[PDB]
RNA sequence: UGUCCUACGCCGGCAGGCGCGGGUAACCCGUUGAACCCCAUUCGUGAUGGGGAUCGGGGAUUGCAAUUAUUCCCC
RNA sequence: AGUGGAGCCUGCGGCUUAAUUUGACCCGGCCCGGACACGGACAGGAUUGACAGAUUGAUAGCUCUUUCUCGAUUCCGUGGGUGGUGGUGCAUGGCCGUUGUUGGCUGGUUAAUUCCGAUGAACG
């Protein structure tokens, strides 16, 4: 994997100010506006998670309401139960999904699905 | 809550889809007021009345 | 509760205590507390002996004052420089009020009018507004105009905050002067005209009023 | 998910630790309303009052 | 509106100088939610004549204002009201009496509080020196409701409380003002709960009370209570 | 029209930044330098240099927060 | 000159949805909730308030742990034994508004008797 020519591992090592670059402009203005207390917070809870965790299978399920949250470089491989307003759902970070939010993962719509006379007399 | 020829109604069932399974059939009031059966709200019974 | 009454400083303190044992005024009690004006820094109690050092003196000792004009001199000129280093005002706006006090009633006093004249460019607005009301109630109640207005042109040509305090200070201070310093002040008051600033112009405007009226 | 009420810890006579045999085996404090009678709790990283919230660490 | 309260605000209970700490603070610019949050710790930690002087400066005005506004009382303002007979002894020296030697209480506001009355337990010994208390000064028309709600606590009554309470009915002999009906049901419920502790000198003294101040309804039921009394 | 309207200088290609002033207003914006219109250039009947939707990538601004694109700009 | 045909946007119906609030709504999570009697516990202790972390969707002693502090202000159960903060109309007593004339400064703040803080009488 790269990400914007840039591997996994080191972007791992590499720490918030140099991550203001690589990812797009709509990103780049959240960080700098900084993360509140309910995304620290979480965070904590997802690096609890994978630390008590089995090395040999994926964690366990960690259920929020932050659709607001972007998705940093270090969350990937977590399981993260995000909820659309009905249900929560559970979606596995893939290394491909660094960019984005965690909203549009749980869509909370659904999909909309949509005999003439004839005289006898 | 009743509003002009509009009312919803609670506590006559308890799951969205009874109504639709007793949609088809009228309902009266005591004091003489007819009415349909017009849709579900969701998933406590309770349904809008016309 | 203990200043609208009737034994407060409110009133009778204005007319009963002047008569000091009696009789008015002794002056014996400003020279009795030189132990609290020199090494004592005591904040609030050099406050209230200028209140009373301020409401006394305008009960006419003055030939004590003439002959004791030195010891007071020399007993405020020291006051001028002690509380400057400090940096206080309450302690210093009577205190600068006695003076124009004891300078109204009135070699060494153009010294003592020149510490109550530098005093007035000074950026506390408590300090300046007794400052300012004092050089008028001493000039006008003269040989101390010459070189006030020395003191007004010069100030003007250092400078743009202090010179609207200076232009008030000139405001009711024209009709108190000689012809030459008028004619140089003509000049002065013209050369911020050039100046395009609108309150420093509105001033000096109502200063030339203030000469004509 | 049913709210459970705190239920307070009965710690059986709970008078009996600030002293031995005289002296005040733990720490008062310095307050004016709290103190000489007010004792101070003995954490393992802070001291901390029951009455007026004093912290020392 | 809601979440955690500055640590600053818990401390206040324990300060030195309240005064000119509440002052500061301006009490009538509060908020609703904030006599409930400071309610709950002005009555958790704090002594009893200390919080007896809070509800008279603060908690008092705040419902009297409120209720005179709305004509109606506040979900917040009623918990406070709740957390404040948490100490029934600062309640009711700090709230309940002063209300009542106001002369201005009316109907609605005996109504309300008198509910909560009803809603909570209060210690009889404190409840009866409250009956006391309001049985020696005058009668209005709303600490008649003061006295049948706390008849209603059914307690365990004093034998001297017996004797201020029908003092302050026999003070009633020679009045020609009109009784209202609720004056009748407070006659009514006391006569209705302790039947069996009046004496046989009181047990007339009422009746000509029902005789030189009757009623055209309840009258004889009143006249059915006194009769099918027993003794102590 | 307004205490939110903006002048001027510097930077960037643009959205946009930094600084410093005027105006409670027939006083500053503002001799309100508006658009069609007028004069030259390219195009030449072709779903075309008409038409702009729908999209992809990036940048900037207001907001606690821009995901189901707040808004604006470039290809 | 158009609209009616095309693309987009907006409103009534209608269709899907948990709701697509109406000529605020939908999912979740909190707050609060009698007395009387009798039987229990209650200074050995009834009970109140709390630092730190967490569950939680988050924080939150309104929760799940470590015990710090207040103390009678008490808290557990069982009874067919009592229990309007109701909204709304009529008669009803007091009270406002409704159909002239003449007088009369501790303090901090600012260019400035600038800013904030305490603080009356008759005649027609």
């Amino acid at each position: 994997f790269t990400y914007r020519g840039v591997d996994l591992d080191q972007l791992l090592d590499m720490s918030y100010e140099q991550l203001m670059q690589l990812y797009s402009a709509r990103q780049r203005r959240r960080l700098n506006r900084g993360l509140r207390r309910k995304q620290h917070s979480l965070l904590k809870r997802l690096r609890k998670a994978k630390k008590e965790a089995p090395p040999m299978e994926k964690p366990e399920v960690v259920k929020t309401h932050l659709r607001d949250m972007i998705i940093l470089p270090e969350m990937v491989g977590s399981m993260v139960g995000v909820y659309n307003g009905k249900t929560f759902n559970q979606v596995e970070i893939k290394p491909e999904m660094i960019g984005h939010y965690l909203g549009e993962f749980s869509i909370t719509y659904k999909p909309v699905k949509h005999s003439r006379f004839i005289p006898l007399k | 809550k009743i509003f002009t020829k509009m009312a919803v109604v609670r506590y006559m069932f308890f799951n969205r889809e009874d109504v639709l399974w007793f949609k088809p059939v009228e309902l009266r009031t005591k004091w003489g007021r007819r009415g349909h059966i017009k849709e579900p709200l969701g998933t406590h019974g309770h349904m809008k009345c016309s | 509760a203990a200043h609208k009454e009737i034994c407060a400083v409110l009133a009778a303190v204005t007319e009963v205590i002047r008569s000091q044992g009696g009789k008015e005024t002794e002056t014996e009690y400003f020279a009795a507390l030189m132990t609290t004006m020199e090494a004592v820094e005591s904040p609030e109690s050099l406050a209230a002996v200028a209140y009373l050092l301020n409401l006394v003196l305008k009960r006419v000792p003055s030939p004590v004052l003439i002959k004791k004009f030195s010891d007071t001199s020399k007993a405020f000129m020291d006051i001028m420089s002690a509380q400057a280093s400090s940096g206080s005002t309450s302690v210093l706006r009577w205190v600068l009020s006695c003076l124009a006090t004891l300078l109204r009633k009135q070699p060494v006093t153009l010294q003592v009018y020149h510490g109550l004249l530098s005093f007035t460019v000074h950026p506390k607005p408590k300090i300046r507004k007794a400052a300012q009301h004092g050089v008028c109630s001493v000039l006008k109640g003269h040989p101390a105009a010459i070189s006030t207005a020395k003191f007004c042109i010069q100030e003007i040509e250092k400078s743009a905050t202090t010179t609207l305090h200076m232009l008030t200070l000139l405001k009711d201070l024209l009709p108190c002067f000689p012809e030459g310093l008028v004619k140089s002040c003509s000049e002065t008051l013209l050369r911020v005209m050039t100046l395009s600033h609108v309150l420093v112009t509105a001033c000096a405007m109502q200063a030339f009023h203030s000469l004509f009226h | 998910p049913k709210k459970n009420k705190h239920k307070r810890k009965k710690v059986k006579l709970a008078v009996l630790k600030y002293y031995k045999v005289i002296s005040r085996l733990r720490r008062e404090c310095p307050s004016d309303e709290c103190g000489a009678g007010v004792f101070m709790a003995s954490h393992f990283d802070r001291h901390y009052c029951g009455k007026c919230c004093l912290t020392y660490c | 509106r809601s979440g955690k309260l500055p640590k600053a605000f818990k401390i206040i209970p324990a300060l030195s100088n309240w005064e000119q700490i509440l002052y500061v603070t301006e009490p009538e610019a509060w908020t609703a939610a904030a006599m409930y949050q400071a309610t709950r710790i002005f009555a958790s930690n704090l002594k009893e004549r200390m919080a007896q002087r809070f509800y008279n400066l603060v908690l008092l005005p705040r419902v009297r204002d409120d209720v005179a506004e709305y004509k109606r009382l506040n979900f917040h303002l009623y918990m406070a009201l709740k957390k404040a007979l948490f100490k029934p002894g600062a309640w009711f020296k700090g709230i309940l009496i002063p209300l009542c030697e106001s002369g201005t209480c009316t109907l609605r506001e005996a109504i309300i509080v008198g509910s909560i009355i009803t809603k909570c337990s209060i210690p009889v010994l404190h409840s009866s020196a409250a009956m006391l208390k309001i049985a020696e000064m005058e009668y209005s028309g709303a600490n008649s409701i003061f006295l049948r709600l706390l008849l209603d606590k059914k307690y365990a009554l004093p034998y001297r409380v017996l004797d201020a309470l029908v003092f302050h009915f026999l003070g009633f002999r020679t009045e020609k003002r009109e009784l209202p009906v609720l004056w009748h049901q407070c006659l009514l419920t006391l006569v209705q709960r302790y039947k069996a502790d009046l004496a046989t000198d009181q047990k007339e003294a009422l009746l000509e009370l029902l005789r030189l101040q009757p009623h055209p309804q309840l009258s004889p039921e009143i006249r059915r209570e006194l009769q099918s009394a027993v003794p102590r």
